[PDB]
């Protein structure tokens, strides 16, 4: 296998190289190394082609390097847009096919603290003539990644059938949640309801009640 | 021009089988050296088989003995069938053309195959009432993915599927939502096209 | 070298057109002309042509039949 770091944090405008540090069966033979850039909800593009070469498309400032037995990928003058998966790929010949390292996270420094948008959803009159009742709380467009959902029937906590997702990285850098609450139509019209949303300790409030 | 459309994701009992199609166009997929990728959810790349030029087949060692690479030159389709299937196979499939070194060069949109002993669920599809935010409510199927899309596809812009919710009783629950202008309700109409495939779940929901 | 290695049987042994070769050659299990006999041993391996590093990072995916 080849390995890279799970992470890396770099500055806007400043360079960063992402490390695959192989063995003596894949960089070490001298197999080149390819490097993919991975979107987020888009499959991977080939940035860097053994090991230094660019196909059409990719800008000057991606370059590619090989040191004997491990190689780099170097982004001169980083942008926002280039936070993503980042993955090198090689060909080990103990395991007789293509290799693909771990994976990286590139993270871009200075980027603004972004409060979350939430829209809370009652349920739909449908939902109810079918003896059932979810509250739909939906949270985008936060920065970073990283949200607490507190549920509240009439001022009480409410944890029982909470289902809340794990924040999800957008095309524009900020993230996305949703937290989804199961009552019966009884508990529901015996309440008002709330959505609580935290966000690095700002606290953001959606009710419903028709 | 160069496409590659997959297809044959779907639902998979564990020690059961699959075979993933992937019809290709704007080349020949006998004069290119054709492979598989795969991604668990939230996980890494993984190289699973490739088809050369004259016919060579490579497997990696985790699929050894289970998959099948294999090719229709008349058809111009790239295949993949897989048997004795566990819950680590669980991925997105992703069909490849290989460029100089065994780089890739294009992928397809992917195909997500789930193997768990849960079956198949059909989603109940409600409205959500509404600038203003409106949508649909994607209500307990099993498995992922779920099609999504406004008004027969003639609304794109400002529409945001969030990822479903992996639920405690296993099924998901997904809610796609549009922004709209507040007050320019009444001289519009916003229906969601919700397809799951699966269950063979084709419904159409019109928004107050 | 293109009627050389094709007079030496190298033209789509194992499934590797005469192009593969000729391009590798740019860029005691044998028991020892000499060095086709001993490739055609060396690519019936579990490697195939990636056997030849160079083979991979430079003719592996091309346009290998511009080499004859």
């Amino acid at each position: 296998v080849l390995t890279q770091p799970p992470s890396v944090s770099g500055a806007p405008g400043q360079r960063v190289s992402i490390s695959c540090t192989g063995r003596s069966s894949n960089i070490g033979a001298g197999y080149d190394v390819h490097w993919y850039q991975q979107l987020p909800g888009k499959a991977p593009k080939l940035l860097i082609y053994g090991n230094t070469n660019r196909p059409s498309g990719v800008p000057v400032r991606f370059s590619g390097s090989k040191s004997g037995t491990s190689a780099s990928l170097a982004i001169t003058g980083l942008q926002a847009e280039d936070e993503a998966d980042y993955y090198c790929q090689s060909y080990d010949s103990s395991l007789s096919g293509s290799v693909f390292g771990g994976g990286t996270k590139l993270t871009v420094l200075g980027q603004p603290k972004a409060a979350p948008s939430v829209t809370l959803f009652p349920p739909s009159s449908e939902e109810l003539q079918a003896n059932k009742a979810t509250l739909v709380c939906l949270i985008s467009d936060f920065y970073p990644g990283a949200v607490t959902v507190a549920w509240k029937a009439d001022s009480s906590p409410v944890k029982a059938g909470v289902e809340t997702t794990t924040p999800s990285k957008q095309s524009n850098n900020k993230y996305a949640a949703s937290s989804y609450l199961s009552l019966t139509p009884e508990q529901w019209k015996s309440h008002s309801y709330s959505c609580q949303v935290t966000h690095e300790g700002s606290t953001v409030e959606k009710t419903v009640a028709t | 021009q160069v496409q590659l459309v997959e297809s044959g994701g779907g639902l998979v009992q564990p020690g059961g089988s699959l075979r993933l199609s992937c019809a290709a166009s704007g080349f020949t997929v006998s004069s290119n050296y054709m492979s598989w990728v795969r991604q668990a959810p939230g996980k890494g790349l993984e190289w699973v088989s490739v088809i050369y030029s004259g016919g060579s087949t490579y497997y990696a060692d985790s699929v050894k003995g289970r998959f099948t690479i294999s090719r229709d030159n008349s058809k111009n389709t790239l295949y993949l069938q897989m048997n004795s299937l566990r819950a680590e196979d669980t991925a997105v499939y992703y069909c490849a053309r290989e460029g100089p070194g065994d780089s890739i060069d294009y992928w397809g949109k992917g195909t997500l195959v789930t193997v768990s002993s849960a079956s198949t669920k059909g989603p109940s599809v409600f409205p959500l009432a509404p600038t203003a935010a409106l949508g649909c409510l994607v209500k307990d199927y099993f498995p992922e993915p779920v099609t999504v899309s406004w008004n027969s596809g003639a609304l794109t812009s400002g529409v945001h599927t969030f990822p479903a919710v992996l639920q405690s009783s296993g099924l998901y629950s997904l809610s796609s939502v549009v922004t709209v202008p507040s007050s320019s309700l009444g001289t519009q109409t916003y229906i969601c096209n919700v397809n799951h495939k699966p269950s063979n779940t084709k419904v159409d929901k019109r928004v107050e | 070298l293109a009627a050389a290695m094709k007079r030496h049987g190298l033209d789509n042994y194992r499934g590797y057109s005469l192009g593969n070769w000729v391009c590798a050659a740019k860029f005691n299990l044998c028991n020892i002309t000499a060095s086709v006999n001993c490739a055609k041993k060396i690519v019936s391996d579990g490697n195939g042509m990636n056997a030849w590093v160079a083979w991979r990072n430079r003719c592996k995916g091309t346009d290998v039949q511009a080499w004859i």
